């Protein structure tokens, strides 16, 4: 039961985040002023991993240097990190064949695509995986699922419909739908090969994807055998079910507690608001995992680190977090918003539902509403922003600037409006 | 005739003042009872929304339906078997759920109206005028009077204020809805809830549907939420002769804290809500309910778990007794907003003599 | 307002008994007991005074003689034989004919019935949950194939899809609008409808204007969809059917299963 090895799929969902991932990697980005990898690594440590694998190619040098600085290069760590260097931008199937050629996989291994924060104990999962593996010989991989927010009417990027067994919890079908955003398709065709073998069919769309996998030694051999499979969910799971090898089974695990994979900006925003709230009972800012963290819980869901500087007669809101070495001026309203470490803030600034990362200076008399700011970027005076307005790295927005809804700004000095240099396309400037 | 005696759970060594039993699932009854009564009794037995005020409004409307459906017999006159039939209704209501004070004042009004009209006038001409009068009576004493409470509270509450509430009182829901929409203020509304009924949960849900800044909390955690709070509104059920506030469960606890922590308690009430029965402690006459509602383990009303608790009868003394209606102490509330505008609870019975 | 309807007909699926003019489908001994006895026992338990029975062109007085002699009844039954029924029209044309007789909410229950369930609780669920339709599903035998598929919601409990596999295509097809609302769906294979139907008053407005109903199953409950277009004029509560699951043995008798009901009684 002991000795467990894990593989992490990084360099996987890049450019899915549109304005960012230009200079620095996908997973380096902070959720709550702390990198996304750190959450995943904490999940690995709580699960009980002895050997860690990472997949880096694009911006791989910055990843390797971050692991060098990490808390896991030090000898006392329960796991050791070894990085896989591959050709630039490839599918998951191509990496699976590369790892099988190298041959390090022993018994039961772990694969996670993207970075997932969950409070769900993994010890229960391992036991039920092992209990079901002892039931029949030809059994492959395990999938995680969690209950959605009653109706997934706001969730459009993940329209995955799952058909599941009531008795054995085996997945039957996977389907994507454009439905509410693009009213074009309605039909879903299902294979009638498994009708009387299951009997208790349960069709659900009210389940959130996790893309966390417990996998057997069979998996890398199947990937090399069938090199046509590029994906791991859309084509692969469906391919396994539809009589590729007869008598082979795959798991689907239902859990009542919170487990959401990061993929899009507006999903990231909801997860962040869930973290500011007490949705993830163990995963809270006050516990401090990065060791340098010195966050303290205050009533009405207000988070403050050590060395927080604030001007007198200033009102703070609900579900807010402020980093260390941070200065704030007078007449400021901070409501449902995260501000990073070492961030200097001017005066008369109204913030609602917005986002600011580390080391950011904001000019006086500015209103920011439901809009994101990246690290080492400065805002000028008289800046008004709307919903879903993501601002890139090192972006210096000058004095007197108004931007409407969904006005994304590039992080590299290509095709979209507004760049990195002074007066960003309000008067032609930019490389 | 009905089902009587044979009750679930122990008789209990402490607290045995009231009936703990009753008919939920319909078996063995008289075939003359009007179905709208049978609906309301099945409603009130497992109700989640009602709390004093709405119960009487429904009871009035059911009565209005009965009179509209009432056709006078050729032999027996109007005041012959009506009052017996009404007594059968109340007895069935009593079996389902102990009545409110406002219900009693309604019955007293109806019995006065039976005596007022003599059997000499035509049948269709009588009931047409009767239901019109009841409609006007319900308009005045409830709806218009409620609007009077609204505007009385409106002058009292300051601009941009934090309010903590409790229960599922119809008057306060409309109060806060009026504040959020018509007056447009910065009202932070915090709602508290107990275990037997998620009344505040429903109130908060309706406030969320309006689009209000709502915090939702529990009795266990109060010395954290208070340390913020200004005015506290309590859902009245009945104010007695002395001026004791007979209300729902987690009411007095809140009342105590508010008196201790400076900014006090306010209560909205109706002129029909006042009684003449008096008491001084919660033990006197309590609305007891079956521990069947306390079987569930947290979260929601229907969950159905194989948990830790299950046995009550076979277990050697395990009284999991909860109460519904409690008494706040006299001095602690400060304002009462009624039909006759205003008055402190120390005054109390300046409405009962005014009639 | 409350009244029960007993639906009587003639069987064509059975092999031997039914073809004879003297013996109808209503008067058949199964386990040394008459068939319509169980329907009368159910209506006596459910407490109904106004019960009207519908009859085909065949057997006009044989049902009336069976209700008077031997059978406990103690109720006034209204037996009528319309002439519009042609067998090729089964029950929907019978329903469209008799509508001014119904004052409020009505219950439809066929003559082909075996019941071992509490009756009052089904009526109470119809009254309390406040909707138009309610149906019942019962398990198939467990003691030592392509049939039909039901879809059930589980938390309020509702019905969505009930269409069979007779005219169904090669692949199983679902519509997106009917899935996105009501996201949780449970598909049943073993569970079968035992012809229990509860109906409200507001059905009278549509039966006289637009003839659409067929076999009292196919296009009876299927007009409920508030999806895609929404064009049919509604009566003012959203048009929604209900379903409730049961363990005990109570089902329909029409095919070869009639011999298995005799084996069920004798034990």
């Amino acid at each position: 039961e002991d000795r467990l090895q894990a593989v992490v799929l990084t360099d996987s969902y890049e450019t899915r985040f549109m304005p960012l991932t230009a200079v620095k990697p996908r997973c380096l980005l902070p959720l709550a002023n702390v990198p996304l990898i750190e959450y995943t690594l904490e999940f690995l440590a709580k699960a009980g991993v002895h050997e860690v694998f990472l997949i880096c190619s694009s911006h791989a040098n910055q990843i390797n240097d971050y692991i060098e600085n990490s808390k896991w290069n030090l000898p006392w760590s329960p796991f050791k990190i070894t990085t896989i260097m591959s050709p630039e931008a490839r599918c998951t199937g191509d990496v699976m064949r590369d790892l099988d050629n190298r041959g390090i996989i022993t018994g039961d291994f772990i694969l996670v695509s993207g970075d997932v924060l969950t409070n769900i104990d993994f010890s229960k999962m391992l036991e039920f995986h092992k209990k079901m593996h002892l039931q029949d010989k030809d059994h492959i991989s395990t999938m995680c699922l969690s209950k959605a927010s009653t109706y997934p009417k706001t969730r459009t990027i993940e329209p995955a419909a799952f058909v599941l067994d009531k008795s054995t919890s085996r997945c039957i079908y996977y389907q994507d739908l454009p439905l509410p955003s693009s009213r074009e398709k309605t039909s879903i065709q299902i294979d009638p090969e498994l009708l009387d073998n299951v009997d208790e069919f349960v069709i659900r769309n009210d389940l959130i994807d996790c893309r966390i996998d417990i996998c057997t030694s069979h998996v890398p051999l199947i990937f090399q055998e069938n090199f046509d499979y590029q994906s791991l969910r859309t084509d692969f799971v469906k391919g396994v079910i539809s009589s590729d090898i007869l008598g082979k089974h795959i798991y689907a695990y239902l859990t009542d507690e919170y487990a959401v994979r990061v993929e899009s900006w507006q999903t990231y925003d909801t997860i962040s608001q869930d973290f500011l709230g007490r949705w993830c009972y163990p995963l809270v800012l006050d516990s401090n995992i990065q060791d340098d963290q010195t966050y303290s819980y205050e009533s009405r869901h207000i988070y403050k680190e050590k060395d927080v500087v604030l001007a007198q007669s200033c009102k703070i809101g609900k579900c807010t977090a402020i980093g260390s070495g941070t200065k704030i001026g007078e007449g400021t309203k901070i409501e449902n918003s995260v501000i990073g470490r070492n961030c200097q803030i001017g005066e008369n600034i109204r913030i609602k539902n917005s986002f600011i990362w580390d080391d950011c200076i904001i000019g006086n008399n500015s209103i920011i509403d439901h809009s994101l700011i990246a690290s080492n970027a400065t805002l000028g005076s008289n800046v008004r922003l709307n919903d879903g307005c993501i601002i890139g790295f090192n972006v210096k927005i000058d004095d007197n600037m108004d931007l409407d809804r969904n006005t994304k700004i590039s992080a590299s000095p290509q095709d979209l409006d507004d760049q990195t240099l002074a007066v960003s396309i309000v008067g032609d400037k930019g490389v | 005739p009905g089902i009587s005696s044979v009750i679930p759970t122990v008789l209990e060594q402490s607290f045995d003042n009231s009936s703990l039993i009753s008919v939920k699932e319909l078996l063995l009854n008289k075939d003359l009872i009007h179905p709208s009564i049978l609906l309301l009794t099945s409603h009130l037995a497992h109700y989640k929304i009602v709390g004093s005020i709405p119960r009487c409004i429904a009871m009035l409307e059911v009565f209005q339906i009965v009179i509209k459906d009432y056709q006078t017999p050729k032999g027996t006159t109007l005041s012959r078997n009506l009052t017996s039939y009404l007594s059968h209704q109340i007895d069935l209501l009593k079996k389902a759920r102990p009545l409110s004070v406002t219900m009693g004042n309604a019955i007293r009004w109806l019995k006065q109206e039976i005596s007022l009209i003599d059997p000499s006038t035509p049948d269709k001409a009588a009931k047409k005028d009767l239901c019109e009068k009841i409609g006007q009576f319900a308009k005045e004493k409830i709806e218009l009077a409620d609007q009077l409470i609204i505007d009385n509270a409106s002058t009292q509450i300051e601009e941009s204020t934090t309010i903590v509430t409790y229960g599922s009182s119809k008057v306060l829901t409309e109060l806060l809805l009026h504040n959020a929409i018509s007056l447009k203020k910065n009202i932070k509304v915090i709602v508290v809830d107990s275990r037997p009924l998620f009344e505040g949960r429903k109130m908060a849900e309706t406030l969320r549907n309006a689009g209000v800044n709502v915090m939702y909390a529990l009795i266990t955690s109060l010395d954290t939420i208070f340390n913020d709070v200004d005015y506290v509104f309590l859902g009245a059920h009945s104010i007695l002769s002395n001026g004791f506030l007979y209300s729902r469960a987690g009411t007095a606890m809140l009342a105590m804290s508010a008196k201790r922590r400076n900014i006090p308690v306010l209560v909205c009430c109706e002129s029909l809500k006042f009684s003449q029965r008096v008491q001084l402690d919660s033990v006197t006459f309590n609305e007891l309910a079956d521990p069947n509602d306390l079987v569930n383990i947290d979260y929601e009303n229907p969950v159905e778990r194989r948990g830790n608790k299950g046995a009550l009868l076979n277990q050697f003394i395990k009284e999991r007794k909860f109460e519904k209606k409690k008494l706040a102490m006299e001095n602690k509330p400060k304002g009462n907003k009624i039909g006759g505008k205003k008055g402190s609870e120390g005054e109390s019975k300046d409405a009962s003599n005014e009639e | 307002s409350i009244q029960a309807f007993v639906f009587c007909g003639k069987g064509s699926n059975l092999a031997p008994m039914q073809h004879s003019t003297r013996l109808p489908k209503a008067l058949l001994p199964i386990g040394n007991r008459p068939m319509i006895e169980y329907v009368l026992d159910w209506c006596d338990q459910a407490d109904f005074k106004e019960i009207s029975v519908v009859a085909p062109v065949d057997e006009i007085e044989l049902i009336e003689s069976g209700l008077t002699s031997f059978l406990n009844s103690n109720h006034s039954h209204h037996l009528q034989d319309p002439k519009k029924i042609n067998f090729i029209s089964t029950g929907e044309s019978l329903q469209k004919e008799l509508l001014p007789r119904i004052n409020g909410d009505f219950v439809i229950l066929p003559c082909d019935f075996v019941t071992d369930i509490p009756p009052q609780v089904l009526v109470d669920q119809f009254r309390n949950r406040d909707d138009n339709n309610l149906a019942m599903t019962i398990y198939y035998k467990n003691s030592l194939k392509q049939q039909q598929f039901f879809t059930v919601y589980s938390e309020i409990l509702l019905d969505v899809y009930s269409q069979r596999d007779v005219t169904k295509t090669k692949y199983l097809q679902i519509r997106s609008h009917l899935l996105w609302n009501y996201p949780n769906l449970t598909v049943s294979t073993k569970l079968l409808n035992s012809f229990i139907y509860f109906c409200s008053f507001e059905l009278c407005q549509l039966l006289k204007l637009g003839p659409q109903s067929m076999s009292r199953q196919a296009s009876f409950k299927d007009p409920f969809t508030g999806n895609q277009q929404q064009q049919n004029p509604p009566t003012t509560i959203f048009i929604l059917p209900n379903e409730t699951l049961f363990i005990r043995a109570n089902n329909l008798n029409a095919y070869m299963d009639a011999n298995r009901f005799v084996l069920k009684i004798k034990s």
